[PDB]
């Protein structure tokens, strides 16, 4: 009956410390198996993109906050800003699948943060490396990436996203990851079929040319009747006697469902293998270390930093 | 009788000065029934000026009442005209370098249209429905400096002849405008310090940015009052389904005082004095006449809706980094 | 005793001596005397000391009336006299005879302030009394909570506040009508005279909302068939002769009121539907849709039985444009 101990945990661990320094505590949670999913989280700074993953990996739809594994804001908000998750976190659920709740791109707490106290000119200019560092990051070594949203078509999100595949060192064909597209806090529009309709004309047209398998598995799992009206991609949103105790209407599906129905298509979601092996979790931590070092000191940066 | 047009309304040959105060409303926007800027003006002059139902597609409207002159810009940030935008790159009119020059001349073009609320303009609002301030706009105001400066002559030598005054043509806008942000809710005593904590974080990063200088800089600091509404938490139609559900069983200035309190500054001439650092305290009211506003806007949009402005775009290099990295 | 009151004048014997006040005469004067003077941190705690300690009939009083220096230090003091007279309840010193008129003076002198004043002298006033009525504090009241605040510059909530000042007040004077008369007198002289000018819209709509003012509490008598020639007085005025785009928002709302009388016995209601089928003229303002909509609900109310044809037939495209997303509009059309 020992012959099969497994492993838990219990709270997040961050690889990427707040001065964006690799750490070592998560090989004491790997293990040697071969397929190892790896979704990450990009987001703006209120976007709500450690709900997601903390909804997704072990905690569900109804659960206290502070017990999920990655904190999420609840004194944060009204107080200064936000910006709670400093650096890039770590998990395994029981299933094996690894979760990265990076930092708020382009966030104004952590400019904040660098204005009060490094090798850059301006902390502007900075936020913005430490951005691409994490897309880079999360594109080389993630099996997807969850593009949480507050709200709809951020087009600086586009530009971004855009840019960070021009920083993705290749060469260890060019690996690139999946983009899931969470709208979180989606009203009720958003579940309509012409706003889907324009949503996903939308997203296709501004990532036209990304190169990221951003469409084919989702988007169909909770609707009406709808036949494929438009290009379906990757889009999955997420919402924010007998007579008298009828619910308001609320115009999308519960929380609970499309909570269940994202943490079914994450686990599903398609692991290809990564750049050149097997990479086994424990080669995988061993494979997402030695990208830390060569994208914090690679030439893309390096370059951009001067453009800026 | 008011008609809610900018390129209309500056094609004019009543109310002929008003002691006027014109407002910009810029800002990214959801997809949604209402847009934040119409339901801002709106909201503002207490009427439904906007009812409900690939450019920037700038339009103005003028408020009796109160004697100030909305521009609301739809810059292609916004996702109503970037729908359109989309909708005519699916179809009809390209490869990837074709759509990322599209998508740069577009940038342009608002970048364009932003300037000249900048450049005619007294208080500027911006909109953001994510309650966090966007870094981005900050290499954007720092993109605007450059076009606000160099594209400063190819100004000043097209409202020459202009009643606008000595300090308009002197530093090519009426008075420094200030920014007011305006944040809408989306989960939350508790908005009051998430405005001071807005507000003090903006003011650091324009300040560590340049953003905003001690003299007249394209912005102004607006230290004394405040630069940041948080709207509450409606716009779709959920009010009648919502009152179903009862037809069946059977401080914190709103809109209003907020922004008077920054236009009250500029209807009784008080001005935009607001600098910190024993300056010079150049502080010009310059408080303009609807016939002498839209004498200095119609020149004003004519240079830049341009001979060389067009060929100051290239100037920019904050914005387009991505075709020079490529 | 006397010490506590010199401690009274840093705040630790201050606090100190307020607890004596549960339990002499010197400290009547006091606090209105030190409150006045000090700051205004520690201004309320003394106007609250002295108002626990004895019945105060001519004693806290006097001095309240001669605090003309400034006016929070009258505000404050007459605080003084309406917490005792709220405290008493004996009815010696208590919205009294003659002396009271010193509270009268200051009802005259209270228009002069932004309303800070009437904040709480006016709302204590009725009741203050139980046993003796006065008819004549109506009129002085509403000599300034209509006229100095049609247009005190907002004078936005003052003629609400007021509003109650009636309600609690005109449950007597059974002959109530004296007010409407001396308002619409010189209503239909300010209607039909002169041209569009500010001064006239702003009297005219002043008188307007007097009009719903007084009418909100005079429902007792009698009404012998005036309600009908007040609806025709108030309807000629503004039907044709403005005919100018000012605020019809008081002017819609008169009519709501004046007709609220009456269920379905009889009307002109005939020459009601040009009022208010003219009045949707878009757009403006988002209330004065509210306060047009409003008299749609009104003719409804009386179109019991006898209304019919073109009537609902201009319900097609003209008022269904006022269902944006004002939710005050959306629920009053
Ligand atoms: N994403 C999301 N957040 C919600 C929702 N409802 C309330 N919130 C609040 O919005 C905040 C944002 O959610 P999080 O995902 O936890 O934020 P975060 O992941 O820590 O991202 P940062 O703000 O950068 O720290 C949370 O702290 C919640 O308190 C919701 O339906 N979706
Ligand atoms: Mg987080």
């Amino acid at each position: 009956a020992k012959l099969l101990p497994p492993e838990r945990m219990k709270h997040s661990i961050k690889l990427v410390d707040d001065q964006m320094n690799w750490c070592d505590s998560a090989i004491e949670y790997l293990l040697d198996q071969t397929d190892v999913l790896v979704v990450g989280v990009l987001g703006l700074q209120g976007t709500g993109k450690s709900m997601v993953m903390s909804l997704l990996s072990a905690n569900t739809p109804e659960e206290d906050q502070r017990t999920y594994v990655f904190r999420a804001q609840s004194a944060e908000m009204k107080e200064r800003g936000g910006n709670q998750t400093s650096g890039i976190d770590f998990f395994i659920t029981q299933e094996r699948i690894v979760f990265l709740d990076t930092q708020p791109i382009l966030s104004p707490s952590i400019l904040d943060h660098l204005i009060n106290n490094p090798e850059y000119n301006l902390p502007h200019t900075y936020v913005e490396m430490q951005s691409l560092q994490i897309a880079a990051f999360l594109f080389t070594v993630c099996h997807v990436v969850i593009v949480v949203q507050d709200w709809f078509t951020d087009l600086s999100l586009y530009r971004f996203l855009q840019t960070a595949e021009m920083v993705k060192p290749s060469t260890p064909t060019e690996y690139y990851p999946h983009l899931v597209f969470l709208q979180n806090k989606a009203r009720r529009e958003d579940f309509c079929p012409r706003k889907l309709r324009q949503m996903h004309l939308m997203i296709d047209q501004l990532m036209a040319h990304s190169h990221l398998r951003y469409k084919g598995t989702l988007s169909m799992l909770q609707c009406n009747v709808f036949p494929g009206l438009p290009p379906d991609f990757l889009d999955s949103e997420v919402n924010l006697p007998l007579f008298s105790l009828l619910p308001g209407y609320r115009g999308h599906p519960s929380f609970q469902s499309l909570v269940s129905k994202l943490r079914s298509q994450v686990m599903s979601m398609a692991r290809p293998q990564l750049s050149h092996t097997i990479l086994t979790e424990k080669n995988w931590f061993h494979y997402a270390a030695r990208i830390w070092d060569g994208v914090r000191k690679s030439s893309a940066l390096a370059e951009y930093s001067r453009l800026l | 009788m008011a008609g809610p047009v900018s390129l209309r309304d500056l094609l004019m040959g009543p109310w002929r000065e008003d002691e006027i105060c014109v407002v910009g409303i810029f800002g990214k926007t959801a997809l949604r029934l209402n847009s934040e800027k119409f339901s801002l003006v709106n909201t503002v002059c207490d009427r439904q000026v906007f009812p409900l139902f690939d450019y920037s597609l700038l339009q103005a409207y003028y408020s009796q009442e109160s004697k100030v002159l909305y521009l609301l810009l739809t810059s292609i940030c916004d996702n109503s005209q970037l729908l359109r935008a989309c909708r005519a790159l699916q179809s009809g009119e390209l490869p990837h370098a074709e759509a990322h020059e599209f998508w740069k001349h577009q940038e342009k073009l608002q970048c364009l249209s932003l300037l000249y609320l900048f450049s005619v303009c007294h208080i500027l609002l911006l909109v953001h429905p994510t309650c966090s301030f966007d870094i981005t706009y900050d290499r954007v105001f720092r993109a605007l400096d450059g076009l606000r400066q160099k594209v400063l002559p190819l100004l000043k030598t097209a409202i020459k002849d202009c009643p606008v005054g000595k300090d308009w043509k002197l530093n090519c806008r009426p008075c420094p405008p200030r920014l007011l942000f305006l944040f809408q809710l989306n989960g939350a005593s508790p908005k009051r310090r998430l405005q001071h904590a807005l507000e003090d974080q903006i003011y650091r990063i324009f300040r560590k940015s340049r953003v905003l200088t001690n003299q007249s800089i394209n912005c102004l600091f607006t230290v004394p009052a405040n630069q940041a509404f948080v709207y509450i938490v409606e716009d779709p139609v959920g009010m009648l389904l919502d009152q179903l559900r009862s037809h069946c069983t059977v401080v914190d200035f709103t809109l209003r005082e907020f922004l008077w309190q920054h236009v009250e500054l500029v209807l009784s001439k008080k001005g935009f004095d607001d600098s910190v650092g024993r300056n010079p305290q150049p502080s010009h009211f310059e408080l303009p006449t609807y016939q002498k506003w839209i004498s200095a806007a119609s020149k004003l949009y004519e240079v830049a809706i341009s001979k060389i402005l067009s060929s100051i775009k290239v100037l920019e290099g904050f914005l387009d980094i991505d075709t020079k990295f490529s | 005793s006397a010490d506590p009151d010199n401690l009274k004048y840093s705040n630790s014997a201050v606090v100190s001596r307020q607890r004596h006040d549960d339990t002499h005469a010197d400290i009547q004067n006091d606090e209105k005397g030190g409150y006045s003077v000090n700051g205004g941190s520690g201004e309320n705690t003394y106007g609250r000391k002295s108002l626990g300690q004895e019945l105060r009939v001519n004693n806290v009083t006097s001095p309240e009336f001669t605090s003309v220096q400034h006016g929070s230090r009258a505000l404050a003091t007459k605080d003084m006299r309406k917490s005792q007279e709220r405290s008493m309840s004996y009815s010696d010193e208590s919205r009294l005879s003659n002396l009271l008129r010193r509270i009268t003076r200051e009802d005259d002198r209270d228009r002069r302030l932004a309303t800070v004043k009437q904040l709480k002298e006016f709302i204590q006033q009725p009741e203050n009394k139980l046993v003796l009525v006065k008819q004549l504090d109506n009129i002085l009241a509403a000599v300034h909570d209509v006229l100095n605040e049609s247009s005190k510059l907002l004078q936005e909530l003052r003629q609400e506040g007021a509003c109650c000042l009636g309600l609690l007040c005109a449950s007597l004077s059974y002959e109530a009508e004296k007010i409407f008369k001396w308002i619409f007198s010189k209503f239909s002289s300010s209607a039909k005279d002169e041209v569009k000018l500010l001064y006239l819209c702003a009297t005219y709509k002043a008188l307007e909302t007097v009009g719903e003012k007084k009418a909100f509490s005079s429902v007792m008598q009698l009404v012998m068939t005036s309600l009908q020639s007040i609806l025709e007085n108030v309807d000629t005025p503004e039907l044709l002769c403005k005919c100018v785009k000012c605020i019809l928002l008081v002017a819609r709302c008169y009519p709501h009121i004046f007709s609220t009388n009456f269920r379905d016995t009889v009307d002109i209601l005939v020459g009601w539907h040009i009022d208010h089928t003219q009045k949707p003229s878009l757009t403006q303002q988002v209330s004065g849709w509210l306060q047009s909509l409003e008299p749609f609900w009104v003719a409804d109310l009386a179109f019991s039985t006898t209304l019919l044809g073109q009537f609902l037939e201009d319900m097609e495209a003209y008022a269904e444009d006022l269902s944006h997303v004002a939710s005050g509009e959306s629920v009053d059309e």
